[PDB]
């Protein structure tokens, strides 16, 4: 009558591509883990009491205990030289850089030109602000990392500017899909 | 041609 | 908690009983490769050219719900444990894309700490029910065992046209909706 | 002429700022932005619109969330969960509605609480003893509270306990005196710490 929930996944944890492979899987019940396995353990582990004849009673089937120490090698270093080296290791997104301000109504107006970065992946990047030519961090405020769910990611910066004439205010980032650094500006 | 990819296998507690 | 460079979560099984709700997803950071369907015996993709380039076996994925089903079965009745409570879960409403009127743009309604993952998402336009456009995604999970899910809308942005995003959850006394409007920037 | 309010570390915070109190159309409210900045005695430290979405210091916030309804009963409140003892300083609002518009402003004082005991340690079987728990806060408090046990039963001045100036002794400790004894202090704003200490009796 009463409502439950279960909850089973298995993590693949990778080091410089190959060089150092880390296998780790839960079993989850209730927001509440149970029984877990660590490559770095080589059996089954009880995170709690109820678990605890759970992970011998694997740890008694001696076939079944080395499929999973053998999934390290065929299912996380396999997908990630296989498929993922085929798929998402080769999946790059250049961003998408706006300038706009609100909340400016007059010429020479204290304000805080906000600079928006959105669809782009993967998420290794970062937003520098640039007034005539000198990167600029005080009073600098920003969204934080900001997942679109459809293999992009976002992040929005603002800078609070003083409108001084002759002036220029220049949104630099730098990513690694992106081979070049893009700037874009922004004037009275 | 293509890459088939590779499940976590789960496992069964007895009852 | 723990580091390294990238992580692959392969395999999410989840069953809430009840109602035999079942759901098997694959993802990497932070980021879903594709799910499996229940009932159609079939393998969705959140994008296409990945499943134009890969396959996977929808098999092995019942398999796993088959297994978690029978695993709960066994631990709903060994154990006289209560219910977890229902955790209220918590939105934002916010664009793909800049906003621009008179331009196509996408809508997206993020709501995480969504426990337990049994919750409706709508869209009002105008404070209308519009079901144009809306992708329903599957739930996520992050490392505190709560989970977050997507829901996307493909409008027209205009001063005269206000949007919101509809919660019914469970654990809410009252459903939430957060209005967003573009007149107000 | 800006006010200045306290805060002790160890224990979240309560910053408010509603709109006096007029009864006013949801819709209208969630149309809302809000901005909060602050400078040490930080600049734009969390921003949010309507939309929700939370926007601030290049650093992430400590856990400093606002009451989702209170964004829908008219309600405009920082909730840090740990009293970080480097926030102090003085902070500025910045609320704006398509209609009016308010921006409230105040101080933040650290006063970190504590109770010190005078014989510093453990008590032998028959000793005096004092403590003194107070935050760092010039002004006296107004009343002064103690209490006994694990189940906080209030201690009253009686022929074995004394208290004044928010002191307290005890001059023979009988082994039946051990466990944890806190108190509960109060202002002229309403500020009440509730240290507690477990005192250790021989
Ligand atoms: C990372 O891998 C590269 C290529 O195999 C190797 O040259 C380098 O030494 C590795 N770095 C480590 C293991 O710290
Ligand atoms: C979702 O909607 C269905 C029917 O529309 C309803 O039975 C169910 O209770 C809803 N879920 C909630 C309110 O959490
Ligand atoms: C003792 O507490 C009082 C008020 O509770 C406080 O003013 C004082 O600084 C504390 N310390 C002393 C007297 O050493
Ligand atoms: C002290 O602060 C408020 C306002 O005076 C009071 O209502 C509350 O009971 C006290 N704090 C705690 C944690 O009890």
């Amino acid at each position: 009558e009463r409502h439950f929930v279960y909850q089973f996944m298995g993590e693949c944890y990778f080091t410089n591509g190959t060089q150092r492979i880390r296998y780790v899987t839960r079993y989850i019940y209730n927001r509440e883990e149970y029984v877990r396995y660590d490559s770095d353990v080589g059996e089954h582990r009880a995170v709690t009491e109820l678990g605890r004849p759970d992970a011998e009673y694997w740890n008694s089937q001696p076939e079944i205990l080395e499929r999973t120490r053998a999934e390290l090698d065929t299912v996380c270093r396999h997908n990630y030289e296989g498929p993922e080296t085929h798929t998402s290791l080769r999946r790059l997104e250049q961003p998408n850089v706006v300038i706009s301000l609100s909340r400016t109504e007059a010429l020479n107006h204290h304000n805080t030109l906000v600079c928006s970065v959105t669809d782009f992946y993967p998420a290794k990047i970062k937003v520098r602000w640039f007034r005539n030519g000198q990167e600029e961090t005080v009073g600098v405020s920003s969204t934080q990392l900001i997942r679109n769910g459809d293999w992009t990611f976002q992040v929005l910066v603002m800078l609070e500017m003083t409108p001084r004439r002759g002036e220029v205010y220049t949104c630099h980032v730098e990513h690694p899909s992106l081979k070049s650094p893009i700037t874009v500006e922004w004037r009275a | 041609p293509v890459s088939k990819m590779r499940m976590a296998t789960p496992l069964l507690m007895q009852a | 908690d723990i580091e390294a460079d990238h992580v692959g979560t392969y395999g999410i099984s989840v069953y809430q009983s009840p109602g035999d709700i079942g759901q098997y997803t694959f993802e990497f950071d932070g980021d879903e490769l594709f799910y499996v369907d229940l009932d159609k015996k079939e393998t969705v993709w959140m994008l296409p050219e990945f499943g134009q380039l890969a396959s996977f076996d929808p098999q092995g994925g019942l398999q796993n719900i088959a297994v978690v089903k029978h695993n709960l079965g066994v631990l709903t009745k060994r154990s006289n444990s209560t219910p977890a409570t229902n955790e209220a879960p918590q939105a934002t409403v916010f664009p793909k894309s800049p906003v621009l009127l008179g331009q196509p743009n996408t809508l997206i309604c993020f709501v995480d700490n969504i426990f337990p993952p049994v919750i409706n998402i709508t869209w009002l336009r105008n404070s209308k029910s519009v079901a144009d456009g809306v992708y329903e995604t599957s739930f996520f999970v992050n490392r505190d065992y709560s989970f977050h899910k997507l829901s996307y809308l493909t409008f027209i942005p205009s001063d005269d046209d206000i949007y919101d995003c509809k919660v019914e959850h469970w654990g809410l006394e009252e459903p939430v909706l957060k209005h967003w409007e573009p007149e107000i920037p | 002429e800006l006010p200045v309010v306290w805060a002790q570390e160890g224990a979240p915070v309560h910053l408010p700022c509603s709109l006096k109190s007029p009864n006013l159309d949801p819709n209208f409210l969630r149309r809302g932005g809000v901005i909060w900045q602050h400078q040490p005695d930080r600049y734009t430290v969390l921003s949010v619109a309507p939309g929700g979405l939370r926007s601030g210091r290049q650093p992430l916030h400590p856990h400093v969330q606002l009451e989702e309804r209170g964004l829908q009963r008219g309600d405009f409140s920082l909730w840090l969960r740990p009293a970080l003892r480097t926030d102090a300083g003085e902070y500025h609002a910045t609320v704006r509605l398509p209609n009016r518009a308010l921006s409230c402003s105040l101080r933040l004082r650290v006063g970190q609480a504590s109770m010190i005991a005078s014989p510093s340690g453990v008590l032998k079987l028959s000793d005096w003893v004092l403590l003194n728990c107070s935050f760092s806060r010039p002004d006296r408090p107004v009343s002064v509270h103690w209490f006994q046990g694990q189940n906080r039963v209030p201690v009253y001045n009686s022929p074995r306990h004394f208290l004044a100036e928010t002191f307290l002794l005890l001059p023979q400790v009988s082994p039946l005196d051990s466990g944890t004894w806190g108190c509960v202090l109060t202002y002229r704003d309403g500020f009440n710490v509730s240290i507690t200490y477990n005192l250790k009796v021989l």
